[PDB]
């Protein structure tokens, strides 16, 4: 409808299986230009499907999904290709510099970066150098931050990272680098609903809250 | 843990067309992401494009002319080359980022590709 | 009405194993990630190791090898086997989880630490 209206769900339900068992069912959300949505619940309940949903990936037997421009996608599982740290972190996006550097100390990468002599020139792989988990959980992180998009969907970034380095990047990079990005993230923190502008918590595909901070503390 | 084997590759004229195909293959595992790779004789291994799940990047030399996809049921990815120059004349390898209880990538044993002008 | 509990700390010499363990204990309704952290005098606090609810573990390249980290849920207890004792490693060891409470109406989570257990590496 309006230009600053971002990503709309009106009465959604979809199925993986036809036949089965709804992945999502009557769902209804609609995000404005730079707000911060929380999708939250428990394992199975449809948080990276409603996801896939919005990629294109899962159409709806029924209901409206709408979303402007591009997107940028992080997996609740990280990876990486054969290449330097670099690569890793821009390929298939134009160099810049400034972007670059600011998604680096965001993501806590830094460091991390300056212990190699090669610096981010440094080859990961069996052959070069192996990222620990948290490590290769950051560069995924700012793989998808680095890409400019209209819409980022950040699928539980932070689930195999220590809550030390959660809590920094949580601030530094979602919420203070991507503070007018639209961004979709899936966390059941209280920690991190606090700041969402809206919170969607999904239970069994269905929509069990959806509304404002307050309004689930009031609950 | 897992087996990678591309199909596809072979001889074709200028502005011609090519699908490679990479099949994943073994017992128990889920992929992550999935990327293609080009090796001309003597050269670095070159990655042309990614996939994770629905979002997909690609080299600046291939923009517009190469796509990637994947079959989600049967662990397949795909290439297809579109207005193939001879510069695009190279090994293909696909390469498959995997969770087999611990995270790993794993190299198919690639397929030529030659394109003649 | 949620409480953390670690245990199994002291003093030890150099090339020693040592068993910590932390019990979340209360009014738990459920447990995500677990982890162990540790802290020196004038030194930050930073990660030892951390497992998922599965099982999926990670650890601070100075322990990889030497420890490790394991988790019984039946019990909500997570367990740090220390072996190869360095005096690099005399610190606090904190441990943490991520629990929902049992009077919560929603599957949501907040963060919780130990008081904290001595080790001490002669
Ligand atoms: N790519 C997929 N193709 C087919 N079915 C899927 C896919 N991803 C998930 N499902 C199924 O959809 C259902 C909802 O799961 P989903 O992965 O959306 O849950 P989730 O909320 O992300 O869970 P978690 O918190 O554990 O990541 C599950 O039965 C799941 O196996
Ligand atoms: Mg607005
Ligand atoms: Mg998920």
């Amino acid at each position: 409808s309006l230009t600053t209206t971002e990503v709309v769900m009106e009465n959604v339900t979809a199925f993986w299986e036809e036949g089965g068992t709804p992945v999502l069912k009557d769902i209804n959300f609609k995000i404005e230009r730079g707000q911060l949505l929380a999708v939250a619940g428990s394992t199975g309940a449809g948080k990276t499907s409603l996801l896939m949903m919005i990629m294109g990936e899962l159409e709806p037997s029924e209901g409206k999904i709408k979303h402007s421009g591009r997107i940028s996608f992080c997996s609740q599982f990280s990876w990486i290709m054969p290449g330097t740290i670099k690569e890793n972190i821009i390929f298939g996006v134009s160099y810049d510099e400034y972007r670059y550097r600011s998604v680096i100390k965001a993501c806590q990468l830094e460091e991390d970066i300056s212990k190699f002599a090669e610096k981010d020139n440094i080859v990961l792989g069996e052959g070069g150098i192996t990222l620990s988990g948290g490590q290769r959980a950051r560069i995924s992180l700012a793989r998808a931050v680095y890409k400019d998009a209209d819409l980022y969907l950040l699928d539980s970034p932070f689930g195999y990272l220590d809550v030390l380095t959660e809590k920094e990047i949580f601030e530094s990079c979602v919420c203070k680098l991507m503070a007018n990005k639209t961004r979709i993230l899936v966390t059941s923190k209280m920690e991190h609903l606090k700041k969402a502008d809206k919170i969607l918590i999904l239970h069994e595909g269905s929509s069990y809250f959806y509304g404002t901070f307050s309004e689930l503390q009031n609950l | 843990q897992v087996q990678l084997q591309e199909s596809g590759g072979g001889l074709v004229q200028a502005g011609g067309s090519l699908r490679l195909s990479c099949a994943a293959s073994g017992s128990t595992f889920a992929i992550i992401a999935m990327g293609w790779y080009r090796q001309a004789p003597g050269k670095q291994r070159e990655l042309v494009a990614v996939i994770s799940t629905g979002d997909t990047r690609y080299a600046d030399s291939v923009k517009g002319r190469f796509t990637i996809s994947r079959d989600n049921a049967k662990n397949t990815v795909y290439l297809q080359m579109d207005s193939l120059r001879p510069e695009d004349t190279a090994v293909y390898y696909c390469n498959a980022a995997v969770q087999v209880r611990d995270y790993r990538n794993y190299w198919g044993q690639g397929t030529q590709v030659t394109v003649s002008s």
